[PDB]
């Protein structure tokens, strides 16, 4: 009850928190560096001028 | 004092090469849970005779 | 980061220490309560058996009686003294360990800290060999 | 008589801690399926983001 | 590092919440105590956050 230092319980928590905390940030942070850069920015841009040009065409396709 | 700095520069050192082979996630996680319920059996035993 | 791991394992074995002793203290204070107790009780047992010598007749029964009682009297002053005196140094170490209790916390903020600026340092030292 | 009553008091205590034990325990068992996925994903991620 | 401390001061306040919850509910109860004790973990919490 009190939490001793070898008592199963407090270490266990203890040991997977260190471990999960530090996957979790470091997973996190490599996926915000590549949105940071400007390129990828840029190819966001690209995809949302490439479908309505898309949705245009297949309009046409499809009106007759 | 010259024997706390001796100390801490070993302890360091032991320490770190310790951690890492221990820090595995998934071989922490199945020893935590069969320990609390085998303690709890022992627990229950020592309740039994106090009961009885 | 390998000296202010080293220190926070020290740290948590401290406390335990100062919690048995505590728990020492603790007891002690709870035994000295139970010996005035029974002192207490003694007393008026010695009391009763003071009243029943009277009723016997046997004078030098009840005279004896009323010297031991003072001789508990006596040793139940001196426990009360000594309970006070322990309780002041029993409060002083249950503050002790709350504020060890604050303390411990604000030593991991501050590994957070020093961390950061560890880091800091050497984008700096990055940036001289390019 | 008084004895008996001091010792069921102190039994009716471990009891009582028991039931919280009991409590504790399950709880850990949900979390390591959780803590698990989590540190899958977080595996697979980190071999896409070098890449 | 960023993230974790704002995980940490996240969970301060949420921790804050809580603790305001129970002042109230120990009002309710009529306890004394336990409120002004809610209250100095508040401070200490709050004091953390600062910190943070």
């Amino acid at each position: 009850v009190r939490g001793m230092n070898t008592s199963s319980a407090m270490s266990a928590f203890e040991r997977m928190e260190e471990k999960v905390l530090m996957q979790e940030s470091r997973a996190q942070a490599l996926g915000e560096l590549a949105g940071a850069d400007l390129e990828t920015q840029f190819a966001q841009l690209e995809g949302g001028s490439d479908v309505d040009d898309e949705l245009a065409a297949l309009k046409a396709q499809m009106l007759p | 004092m010259g024997l706390f700095d001796r100390i801490k520069r070993v302890v360091s050192s032991n320490l770190n090469d310790l951690v890492n082979k221990a820090e595995d996630p998934e071989k922490m996680l199945e020893q935590a849970i069969l320990e609390m319920q085998e303690d709890l059996v022992q627990l229950r035993q020592g309740v039994a005779q106090a009961i009885a | 980061e390998k000296m202010l791991e080293q220190a926070i394992l020290e740290m948590q074995e401290d406390l335990v220490q100062l919690r048995q002793g505590v728990a020492q203290a603790i007891a002690a204070q709870k035994r000295s309560e139970k010996q005035y107790n029974d002192a207490q009780n003694e007393i008026n047992k010695w009391q009763r058996n003071a009243q029943l010598a009277l009723q016997k007749g046997d004078e030098n029964l009840a005279r004896q009686a009323l010297e031991r009682k003072k001789t508990y009297t006596d040793t139940s002053a001196a426990l009360k003294a000594s309970l006070d005196t322990q309780s002041t140094q029993v409060e002083t170490l249950k503050r002790n360990l709350i504020q060890l209790e604050s303390k411990i916390s604000e030593a991991k903020t501050k590994k957070e800290m020093l961390k950061a600026r560890i880091t800091t340092a050497k984008a700096q030292e990055q940036l001289q060999g390019m």
